[PDB]
RNA sequence: CCGGUCCUAAGGCGGGGCCUAAUAGGCACCCGCCGAAAGGGAAACGGGUUAAUAUUCCCGUGCCGCGGGGGUAGGUUCUGC
RNA sequence: CGCAGGUCGCAGUGGCAAGGGGGACCUGACUGUUUAACAAAAACAUAGGUCCCCGCGAGCCCGUAAGGGUGUGUACGGGGGC
């Protein structure tokens, strides 16, 4: 499985929010499928997604690289911490949750 | 000293004032609140000025020119 | 008195008088603001130039007031409802 | 007079003094620490060998300790028999894993620490003898010894590695570092002198002395005391 | 505005039933506005000034205060002058 | 090589003293602690600011934490770092070991 | 979504920082209405931004624009009226500057 | 309302204790205190006056600490907006 | 800060203020310290090198003793030589 490609897929054909911030707010208020969190994620906002995460019923795949990797799999030039994939396009990025 | 910008809270200081200072200018006239803390001033018109003195003279204020 | 001003922990300020003169006054520094518990930062609401001690600084309206700042207060109470 | 330099030491004059009241307090366990704290300063000590972590302990006791490579602010530590072999950790000697790295070793329990305190230092857990309750260690100097099993080290090694390989480049650099320790600097040779203030001191070519014995009274015991050998040989003998 | 903390807290006074309070406001408002206002033409910074006399205008209508009309007139007296002068010599 | 020499570039602050052999190894060590590293916690490559010899600090994450005297971690340091900042590698064998 | 009507909150910024109420409407993604009852614990009734607010794990059964009284007997329910009494007491002294950073 | 006076620094002294043939000799220990007219640190400025004092006297305008009275906001099971 | 033109003296950084320069040998690397009152040096120190005593109840030193310094330290360290 390429975690990245499917990510680049869904990034262009379904909806996937970057940002922490924007992945809190889509966690609490928002309804997600799949929860990235890059695996090098500092414990306050690991623990914040663990927890919203665990409220709402969602999934989280914790992406084996760093914040960094995470950006570069999505084709992002910046750091991702955390990301929601709220419809995969075309990508088989929901056989990550298996 | 203090400088007050509302006769109406110039005058709750100026009636309990041991004298009230009057110094006259053209466009306005200072009157002075003097107490036993602090000395109050209010700058006001020259047609305002001579009515606040009216009442301060009625209320057995001393009033005295400056 | 004299020595006590050739040290910097006075400061040497020239005003003129309304008697034509120009002296020196011999003024206090401030003293430092409040500070959070945690990052070490000034507090905001009671970081105003204060130059004598005994004056009262009135706290901003919160739990724990200023102590710590409204980002360590958050974060703490978020972990007291998840443990 | 005529008393020698090392003699005049001993009278604990002021430039002979260590100036401890520019730190913070020994960096020793306290006798009763267990449980969980957190790392909540990293510090520099004038005159201390490595950097210092201040831990905050769940029951609130805080204190000193020598921050191993890799602690960093804001870390939770385990002390106590329960806590895991993890770095910065402050465990029993009982309870280490042998071939383990270890840093402020207690000789017996209680005293805070003696061995591996210097920074880039640390301690190798060689053997375990729980019938006597010894932990044999091999220390910095490569000596192997047996060390109380209750006593309490830290897993790591010791921050601050690499600080000698820097050269002292000005004699004005080696002056700051000696303010904040106790070396009385600089430091005039032997032969530099006259006889009255050394044994080297003297003859229109001044030399240097030939070992002393062992039994050799105070300012007579400068010099080699009574060495085993000297030179490359005595390198050689050594191994 | 410069001086809208001081028109909240007149409103947020008044609402609450603080007579007195209201009174300190007002004039904590008509400080704020004379005393920057007085400070800029000392300065001669005329088109920040005029700014802040315009607002000192809204809000004695918004609030029914003569000392305003009254210090508001001798301040724009004030930048006549000195734009009079400006004028003249250039 | 450097800015505005050849080779004694960190070093040229001391000009012709103190030895060809002494300034050698101030540039030696000097321009790994004044070069770009990667922070154990973010793993930005960033210069870190070194507070005294053995703290480090990293302006992007905050992250404060005891190293080398002059470079952030020493050789021996960087394997018996803390395994809480072992997490990228421990979940990159976990991907790796699944599939 | 968990910020959702019916849901108790502990509001974490402003004067009312630490205390305890229930969404009671949702204004938009930015924005819920908050009310636990000032009488209760000491939240008055108005507007709250979602990130000021900690949701808890209990929730409760409500309709939209709830009234105060509503959300009281629906707490006396659930048996949660001592529970909204309460206030939240942080450990400052656990708090690094990592987690503020 | 300018300084000392207060605080502690490097240090020091005294009592107890231990040591000492002994003390007016030593001090690691306990207790107290001293230790800065350049460090920390409450609060006054302008004018006038004398042969000679001048932030000290006199004028004017204030500030600090301690205490009291009145009014006010507030409180009076319970919480300020 | 620049350009063009004119012009006076023996002399225009006109007074004041204000480096003579170069080659080579010996010597101490260098900055630094020194015989207050006949010696400032090539002497001392120095960074660097190396050897020795030492795992701490150590090693070395002070005190009649009580005890103390190194030591709020721990071999990337303390002390002692060259
Ligand atoms: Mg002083
Ligand atoms: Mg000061
Ligand atoms: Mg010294
Ligand atoms: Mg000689
Ligand atoms: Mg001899
Ligand atoms: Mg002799
Ligand atoms: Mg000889
Ligand atoms: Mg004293
Ligand atoms: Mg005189
Ligand atoms: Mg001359
Ligand atoms: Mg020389
Ligand atoms: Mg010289
Ligand atoms: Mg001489
Ligand atoms: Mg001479
Ligand atoms: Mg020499
Ligand atoms: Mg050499
Ligand atoms: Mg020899
Ligand atoms: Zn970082």
């Amino acid at each position: 499985i390429d975690i990245g490609r499917e990510l680049q897929v869904a990034i262009n054909t379904g909806k996937v929010i970057i940002g922490l911030r924007e992945t809190k707010k889509s966690l609490l208020t928002g309804a997600p499928k799949l929860v990235i969190i890059a695996a090098n994620a500092p414990r306050w906002a690991r623990e914040d997604i663990e927890y919203y995460a665990k409220l709402a019923g969602v999934p989280i795949f914790t992406f084996p690289g760093s914040s960094i990797e995470l950006g570069a799999a999505a084709k992002r030039p910046h750091k991702i911490m955390a990301l929601a994939v709220v419809d995969p396009g075309q990508s088989e990025i929901l056989k990550l949750v298996e | 000293p203090k400088e007050i910008f509302l006769v109406e809270l110039w005058k709750k200081y100026g009636e309990k004032a041991q004298v009230v200072r009057v110094k006259r200018y053209e466009d306005f006239v200072k009157l002075k609140a003097r107490l036993s803390g602090y000395l109050y001033t209010i700058r006001v018109p020259p047609d305002k000025a001579e009515q606040l003195i009216s009442e301060l003279k009625a209320k057995n204020v001393k009033v005295e020119e400056v | 008195p004299r020595p006590a001003y050739r040290s910097r922990s006075l400061r040497r300020v020239k005003v003129k008088t309304p008697g034509g003169r120009t002296v020196v006054h011999y003024e206090k520094r401030a003293k430092g603001v409040p500070k959070c518990a945690v990052t070490g930062q000034p507090l905001g609401g009671m970081n105003s130039k204060v130059y004598r001690f005994g004056i009262s600084t009135r706290a901003p309206s919160r739990p724990y007031g200023g102590v710590v700042s409204h980002k360590v207060l958050a974060r703490a109470i978020r972990y007291a409802v998840r443990r | 007079g005529k008393r020698i330099l090392v003699q005049r030491r001993g009278r604990g004059g002021s430039q002979f003094r260590s100036p401890s009241w520019k730190r913070d307090g020994p960096v020793r366990y306290p006798p009763n620490i267990s449980g969980r704290g957190i790392v909540v300063e990293i510090l520099h000590e004038p005159g201390l060998n490595a950097p210092v972590a201040k831990i905050r302990m769940e029951n609130g006791v805080e204190f000193f300790n020598y921050a191993a490579e890799g602690l960093y602010v804001g870390q939770v530590i385990q002390v106590g028999p329960d806590a895991p072999p993890a770095v910065g950790n402050v465990l029993p000697l009982g309870k280490i894993p042998e071939g383990t790295m270890v840093f402020n070793v207690e000789k017996r329990f209680g005293d805070g620490g003696k061995f591996a305190r210097s920074g880039g230092t640390y301690a190798l857990v060689i053997g375990q003898r729980p019938e006597e309750n010894k932990t044999i260690v091999r220390l910095p100097s490569g000596r192997v010894i047996e060390v109380d099993a209750r006593g309490r080290a830290t897993i790591g090694i010791v921050a601050g590695g690499g600080r000698v390989e820097k050269p002292f480049v000005k004699a004005g650099k080696k002056y700051h570092r000696a303010r904040a320790k106790s070396w009385k600097y600089p430091t005039v040779r032997g032969k530099a002198m006259s006889p009255y203030a050394h044994p080297h001191g003297g003859g229109s070519h001044q030399k240097g002395g030939t070992p002393v014995p062992k039994t050799a009274p105070p300012g007579q015991k400068v010099g080699f005391i009574g060495s085993r050998c000297t030179g490359r040989g005595c390198v050689r003998a050594r191994a | 505005p410069l001086c809208s903390k001081w028109e909240s807290l007149i409103t947020w006074a008044e609402k609450g039933g603080n007579s007195y309070k209201a009174l300190e406001f007002r004039e904590k408002l008509v400080e704020c506005i004379v005393y920057t206002a007085t400070e800029k033409v000392k300065k001669k910074k005329l088109d920040e000034a005029e700014e802040l006399l315009k607002y000192g205008k809204e809000v004695a209508k918004k609030f029914n205060i003569e000392e305003l009309n009254f210090h508001i007139a001798l301040l724009e007296k004030e930048i006549s002058k000195i734009r009079q002068r400006r004028a003249q010599a250039q | 090589p450097f800015s505005h020499t050849k080779i004694v570039g960190p070093a040229g602050r001391y000009g012709a003293r103190y030895g060809m052999g002494i300034r050698r190894k101030v540039t030696t060590i000097e321009v790994k602690q004044r070069g770009k590293h990667r922070c154990p916690s973010c793993r930005s490559l960033v210069r870190l600011e070194r507070l005294a010899f053995g703290i480090w600090h990293c302006p992007k994450c905050g992250h404060t934490f005891a190293g080398g005297a002059y470079v952030p971690q020493t050789i021996l340091g960087k394997t018996i770092a803390p395994e809480e900042l072992k997490g990228v590698e421990a979940e990159k064998a976990k991907w790796k070991e699944a599939a | 979504k968990v910020i959702d009507v019916g849901r108790v909150v502990v509001k974490v910024l402003g004067r009312e920082a630490g205390r305890k109420a229930v969404v009671v409407d949702i204004v938009d993604e930015n924005y819920v209405v908050i009310t636990g009852p000032k009488s209760l614990s000491g939240v008055r009734r108005r507007r709250v931004n979602i990130n000021h607010i900690e949701p808890t794990d209990k929730k409760i059964e409500i309709k939209k624009g709830a009234s105060d009284e509503e959300v009281l007997k629906a707490l006396e329910a659930a048996g949660l009226v001592e529970y909204m009494k309460e206030r939240v007491k942080p450990k400052l002294f656990e708090i690094t500057p990592a987690d503020v950073k």
